[PDB]
Formats: C-alpha cells, structure tokens, sequence
C-alpha cells in the first residue's frame, strides 16, 4: 500500500535560481525519508536523511522538510548550479502489513536540468571532416527540434565545459549519408547564426 | 564502496544469468533492487548475515543468497523480455532504521528474443572546421558511433594516451536510426573542444574510444558473420597546421 | 504514539 | 499537575517453546491505554481506555506494525546478547525497554526517557541531555558504539522533543474527564481489637486516582510514622487504587488518634476518627 | 543472575459483604524474572476462569501482575492466593483477610 509519487517528472530551469522538488507518500508509518541523486552510469548518492520524528534536514545548499501527518516532503535547492543536474529520487523506509521486515519505497524521480548561462552567445553552424554539421555556441533559450525526415539524424543540445577557460557551450550534431545550410531548418535558429 | 559484477549483460530469452555483488567492508546486510522503465526502482530481497530479512514482490524464478563472506549472488533464471532492467546492489552496516544504504554501480541487463540483431558500432572522428578555428580560436572534434544494438556503449576521449573529461560532452541517450523499426540500430555522438593552438600542434593525438558490451560466451552463435562480442572500436586524429 | 526505531543491540 | 506517557516492553526467550514471549504496554499517568501481546490469537495493538478508541484504523495499523518490528528486533537481540556474555542457548533470558516523556503544567517537555535492561539489570540508557548514553558494562559499550555510529540518539531526541509531547497532549485533552479529573478516595476507619488492652485502627483509602496518596496517623497531633503499618498502593481493578494504614492503639485511647489523607483529588486534606 | 521474590497481597475490589458479588484480587509485584504461577483458591480448590493483567514492570525493572476473578464471599468459605516462583522453593499461600 506504500506508494511514493514525485512531481514534476522533469524540470528545466536557468542557472542560479532556487528550486522546489515535491514528494508525497501514502502510508504515514515511516522510519525515515531520504533524498537521492542518480547520475547515469553510476548508482545512487544519499543527499539527505530525515529521521522519523524530525521535521527538516540541511546539508549545504540543500534543505528538505517532512510532514508525516500530511505525507509530504519537499527538497529545497538554493542557488542551483549546472552540477546539480541529475534525477532526484525520493525514498521512504516503511514496513508492509503482514510481511517480515521493512524496505525502501522509491518514487519515479524528478529529472532536473540546470541549464548554464552562456556568457557570450555566438550561434554558428560549421561542417566537419567526414572520415556532420555542428550547431554550437547558441544560448540556452535556443530550442533544438528533431529532424522531420528519418534519414536526416539530429541530436539534442549538449553542454561541454572547458574548465581551464571558464567556457561553457551548447552544441548539437546533424548529419545524413544521402548540406549544412538546411540541417537545422526545423529548429528556431537565431537569424544571427553565422553561416561561413 | 559496493562493487557489482558484471557491469553489462546481454543474453537471450529463456537463459539464466548470475549477478554478483560485494558489500562494503564491515557491512552485514545486502539489498537488491530492480530499476525498469515501467516500474522505476523496486525492492527485491534483503539478506542479513547470510539469512533472509525482507522480501518484496520477487518472482519465484529469481533466486538470491548471501555467503559467509557477506557477498551476495542473484540468479535470474528463465529470462523474459520484461526482465530487461538495471539491477542495483546496496549494503548497510546492519538493520538500523536511522542509517542509510550505500548503492553500487548496478548491472544493466537486456533480454532479447533472438540475438541475430546484435551488432558492434562503427566509430569515426570528424576534424574541426577551419571556420570555427578562425572565428572562435577553438577547435571542436566530433565522434560518432553508428549502427549498434543494443545501447550498451561507453564513449570516452583520449589525448596522448590519457583520458580527458574537460571540454567533453556526450549525448545522454542514443537515438534510433530507424525509429519505425522496433529492433532499430542506435547511434551516439560526442564532442571534444580544445584550444585551437592545442589542435594545431601535430604532436597531440586524439582518440575516441567506444566500449561496446555484446554477447557473452554462454550464447551460441550460428551465423556467418563474426560474433558481436564485447569489444572496443576506436577512431583517431592527429591534427595539423 | 509509539517510537518508530529499529536499533539492534 | 505534571503528566507522563510511557511505553514498557518485555521480551522473554523460551528456547524450544517457539518464538520469545513479547508483551508491551502503554501508560498515560497511571492509566493503561494500549497493549500488545505476541501470544494473542491476533497480535494487534489493542485499546485499554475508552478515550483512545476514537482513533482511526491508520492509528492501529501503525502501532501494530511498530510493535511487531519491536518484537522481532528483540528476538535478534536475545541471540546477540548470548554471544556478548557467553551464555548457553538453553536458558531463558529477559530484555526490557522503557521510553517516554514527562511534561509540565504548561505542556512543555520536562524530561525524556529511554533505557534498556537485560535479566533485570541496567544495560544502556539515554542520558538526560538526549545526546549521550550511559552503558553499564563492556557488553553495553559494544551496543553504545553501534548506536552512536548509526546516530540513534538523534531520532530519540526528535521523538522525545516532538512526537512524545504532542501526542501526550492529545491524549490528555481527549481523556480530560479521566486523565485531568482526579478521583478523590472514599475514606473510612475500621476497629480491630487484638487483646483486651490493645486494638488496631486501620484507615482505609479506596477508589482514588491517581495512585499518588499520603496516609498519615496523628496521636494528639504527633505523627506516628514509626509505628504505622503501611501497605503498598494496589490496583482495585477498575483504574482506581487502594491503600490502608494501621496503628496499634491501646484500648480506651482511640479518639486520641486521627487519620490524615492527602490526595490531589482533595481540595483540603481530610481528618477522620474512629466512628 | 538477578532473582527477586514476589510480594503478595490478596484483597477484594470492594468492601466485602456476604451474599454480594465482588472481585477477589491477588496483586503480585517486585519479582524477577517474569515467569510466575498464580492461582486463586476457594477452600483449597483452584478457581477457574481467572484473568490477569498485562505484564509490566516498575522503575527497578521488577515486574507486577494483578490476577482477578468474580466471587461472592460468605462467612463459611475461605479464599487464598497461591504463588509459585523460581525464588520460592515452597508454593506460598496467603489467606484472604476481609479486613486487609
Ligand atoms: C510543492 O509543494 C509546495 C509546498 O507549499 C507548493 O507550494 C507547490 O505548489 C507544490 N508544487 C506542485 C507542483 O504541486
Ligand atoms: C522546446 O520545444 C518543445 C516542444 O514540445 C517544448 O516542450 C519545450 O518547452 C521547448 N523548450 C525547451 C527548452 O525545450
Ligand atoms: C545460481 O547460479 C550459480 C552460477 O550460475 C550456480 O552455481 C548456483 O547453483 C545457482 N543457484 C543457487 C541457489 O545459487
């Protein structure tokens, strides 16, 4: 009967703003409530562990509240950084009627995407040496749309970080083995995008 | 922390697999979880000092045990398509309700009907554009692994024999090349951006390494082409000007 | 109400 | 005045007769309001006070599962302590736990409790600061290092500072007519001549709540505490208590002895004589 | 091993009167361990349908129990409580005195 629901399922916010992640459970008979982050390729990392009778926990920029009488939990993330991008999972330790021991009950999770602020935008589309086209250096407000034709392959935006230069840049690749002038025609590209 | 073996596993239906786990030094209780697409993270079974503690909605064809050395094994027999999921192993010091569990890297299992659709990827690197070099004073290499099934791939960049993570971006999930087909081949793209002065030096060597996980040796291969076994396919570039 | 605590000795 | 809520636990192992016997009870002041026994046909948290019966099914489902887990955890501890003290698995052993909180007249927390015992002697106890332990021997120190690493006292402190006082106030208001309405004792004096020259004057106090009471005899106004036979306060069986005090008096000097009864149910202390 | 002998008090809930229904109580306390044999006697015979309270202990960890059942006292019938414990080699019997 113990069921955990997390809302929303996805949340994309600009860099720096504060965040509110919600979690609810049905059976109020719990031993503790935890918040995990799940990075792809790696396991789960414990962020906050709220005891049964406690009401809140804090660690760094993270604050989480617990209300068993209402069966709710909220995770506050102050000054969100791009490194916080992960799937945040809400778990509950609680028993089940007529069974041996207690277990953890997880929610579906909230996929958080903290988009980085581009200091100096510079949209451009280049062409690379085939052994593809590179739409890069566009602001976070730029939306990458999937190609209409199935034979034309287009990926989504992706943020690389050159840490030695304090440089972040979004990019996307479009190719087809059938020109870079109409590869990103479906996406709302800025007209100032430079075409060499 | 927690170690799980193997890392990936691709086998056919009706087969039987074994997943090994090793808890942390001093941890006496071990946990097994299942993370699929249609159910999320779900508890399976828990052992404490070689004895079963808690048990979830685990199938009879799933067998688990804990040995006196505290490591655990999970036998998934008579595999179905729905058994394809990500299986995690966690451990704790004991049974304290005020403590936390520590999870391992997991084991990714994909169950297929017939294995005739498994293919290793083709890796190719793309040299940066001279227009990007003259405009941004930066050089971006793009790697692309095409035509592989399933999506058990791990991409990495190597510079002068050393793996690099700065300036590296990779797609979060591979895309289907023909999404109309249910057994479609996948594709994955990655980028590496360095300074234009670093790329112009012909002394630097760049390597895109794609780690593919394929068929294990327990599966019989009766086809003309080579067996798509777990292998590494790579492409490289040297840079000029 | 009762204390929810599992603390083995 | 001051009020308290306490939970008692007892696990007695029976090697060969099945799982250990587990009985836990809950009290508010001197009033039993919940019980759980593992030997019952249906082990459930059962009510023992009419004011607690107004809680929903989610209340009794929670306290049942918490008592069942407490029973199973003590079964693991009974086997654990066998290795700590190097004892045979053939003998019967007892594990006892008691936790609770006291509140003042303003409802604020006065003192929180949590202490365990094994075979009748102290094992480990939560200190009054709710942030440290007191172990009795080297075996309890093994438990102490485990609970400190698992941060057990942090959950105890949260419960004694929050849930223990909040739910105690709820019980005091829902049972205000029985938990905050004191029952005065019915008093009378009996005469029992032993010899032709001495008699026994017994001052009875019946049907009072709470159990805290003071019976004193006065001979011409002087306390006869040295020669007063006093029995322990005993339950009557209907939530009330009983107690009597007897003094051997010579025949002919009965009116020179007076009984004095002190009780919170009495606005004024009562003085009675043999009549 | 701590072994403490039980204290015994046998009494009635209400002041006894011949011919009126009442409750005969036997309150044992201050004993360790918990396992104890308590029987209410009527003229030496074990009374059946005797109920007891839930087990509990005091601040010194010593237990206590209240055994009780319905009865109607007469001037001819003698009641008593029989208690056997590990601390008692002889089964102790305490007669019921109406004035105590
Ligand atoms: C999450 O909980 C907060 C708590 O007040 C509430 O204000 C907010 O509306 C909730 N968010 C959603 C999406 O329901
Ligand atoms: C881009 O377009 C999609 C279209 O469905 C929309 O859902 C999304 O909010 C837009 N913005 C971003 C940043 O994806
Ligand atoms: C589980 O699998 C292992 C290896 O595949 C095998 O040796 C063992 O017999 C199986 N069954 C059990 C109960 O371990």
């Amino acid at each position: 009967k113990q069921e955990v629901t997390q809302i929303p399922a996805a949340l994309s916010v600009p860099e720096g703003e504060n965040l509110v992640l919600n979690c609810s459970f049905t059976d109020s008979a719990i031993y503790n409530l935890q918040w995990f982050r799940q990075d792809p390729g790696k396991g789960l990392t414990s962020l906050l562990l709220i005891q049964s009778s406690q009401r809140e926990q804090t660690s760094g920029r993270l604050n989480a509240s617990l209300d068993k009488s209402s069966g709710r939990s909220t995770l506050y993330i102050a000054a969100s950084q791009p490194g916080d991008s992960a799937t945040y999972l809400c778990a509950v330790l609680s028993p089940v009627q007529e069974t041996s021991g207690s277990r953890l009950t997880f929610g579906e999770g909230t996929q958080l995407t903290v988009n980085p602020d581009i200091q100096n935008p510079d949209p451009a589309v280049y062409q690379l040496r085939d052994s593809v086209c590179l739409f890069t250096d566009f602001d976070s407000q730029t939306n990458v749309s999937q190609s209409k034709d199935s034979d034309v392959y287009i990926t989504d935006k992706c943020v690389l970080d050159m840490r030695s230069m304090d440089f972040k840049s979004n990019s996307a690749v479009a190719w087809s083995n059938k020109a870079c002038a109409n590869a990103f025609n479906n996406s709302i590209i800025p007209e100032d995008t430079f075409f060499p | 922390g927690v170690t799980q073996t193997p890392k990936h596993l691709i086998t056919a239906t009706g087969q039987r697999v074994t997943l090994r786990c090793s808890p942390r030094s001093g941890d006496l209780s071990v946990y097994w979880y299942q993370q699929s697409l249609d159910q999320g993270l779900q508890f399976l079974i828990q052992y404490y000092n070689g004895e079963e503690r808690a048990k979830g909605n685990i199938l009879e064809r799933f067998s688990a045990q804990q040995f006196p050395d505290l490591h655990s094994e999970l036998n998934l027999s008579s595999l179905e398509l729905g058994d394809s999921a990500l299986y995690f192993c966690a451990s704790s010091v004991g049974l304290f309700s005020t403590d936390t569990q520590y999870f391992g890297p997991g084991t990714r299992l994909t169950v297929l009907e017939d294995l005739k659709n498994v293919f290793p990827p083709e890796v190719a690197v793309f040299e940066p554009s001279e227009a990007e070099i003259s405009h941004t004073q930066k050089a971006t290499l793009v790697c692309l692994a095409t035509g592989f099934y399933p999506d058990h791939v791990e991409l990495s960049w190597w510079v002068n024999g050393k793996e690099v993570h700065s300036g590296v971006c990779t797609d979060p999930q591979p895309l289907k090349e023909q999404p109309a087909l249910n057994d479609s081949r996948y594709a994955l793209s990655s980028r590496l951006r360095v300074s234009a002065t670093f790329w112009q030096n012909p002394r630097n060597h760049f390597r895109c390494q794609v780690q593919f996980y394929g068929l294990s040796e327990n599966d019989e291969w009766t086809q003309d082409r080579a067996k798509p076994v777990t292998q590494i396919v790579s492409a490289e570039a040297w840079g000029r000007a | 109400t009762r204390l929810a605590l599992i603390a083995p000795k | 005045g001051s009020h308290s809520m306490r939970y008692f636990h007892t696990s007695v192992s029976r090697p060969g007769r099945g799982e250990p016997r587990f009985i836990t009870v809950g009290y508010v002041d001197d009033t039993l309001f919940v019980r759980f026994d593992s030997d019952a046909a249906s082990p459930r948290e059962e009510p023992r006070a009419p004011w607690i019966e107004q809680e929903g099914p989610e209340y009794w489902d929670r306290e049942t599962q918490i008592s069942k887990a407490k029973a199973q955890t003590d079964r693991e501890d009974l086997r654990t302590l066998l290795r700590y003290y190097n004892q045979s698995e053939a003998g019967s052993h007892t594990l006892q736990n008691m936790y609770g909180c006291d509140v003042g007249p303003d409802g604020r927390l006065l003192r929180g409790y949590h202490q365990d015992a094994y075979d009748g002697k102290d094992y480990i106890a939560l200190n009054e600061d709710l942030s440290s332990w007191t172990a009795a021997d080297t075996a309890a120190q093994i438990t102490q290092r485990k609970w400190e690493a698992a941060r057990v006292a942090e959950q105890l402190r949260a419960y004694l500072e929050g849930e223990c006082v909040e739910w105690l106030r709820r019980y005091l208001e829902n049972g205000k007519e029985t938990l905050q309405r004191a029952d005065p004792p019915k008093t009378h004096v009996t005469h029992h001549p032993i010899s032709d020259h001495e008699a026994t004057l017994r001052c009875w106090a019946l049907g009072f709540y709470p159990a805290e009471i003071t019976l004193t005899w006065q001979r011409d106004g002087e306390d006869q505490t040295q020669d007063t036979e006093l029995v322990e306060t005993r339950p009557a069986g209907d939530r009330t208590f009983q107690k009597w005090a007897a003094v051997v008096v010579p025949s002919g000097e009965e009116q020179r002895y007076t009984c004095h009864v002190q009780h919170e149910g009495l606005p004024k202390p009562l003085t009675l004589r043999w009549e | 091993m701590i072994q403490r002998t039980p204290k015994i008090q046998v009494y009635s809930r209400h002041p006894a009167e011949n011919g009126k229904s009442n409750f005969l109580n036997c309150y044992v306390s201050g004993f360790h361990p918990s396992d104890i044999e308590v029987d209410l006697l009527k003229n030496g015979e074990r009374i059946e349908k005797v109920e007891h309270s839930d087990l509990s202990f005091s601040k010194d960890w010593s237990f206590y129990l209240l055994y009780y059942t319905e009865f109607t006292p007469t001037e001819k019938d003698e009641y008593a409580c029989r208690v056997n414990h590990v601390t008692l080699s002889q089964p102790k019997i305490v007669k019921w005195d109406r004035d105590m």
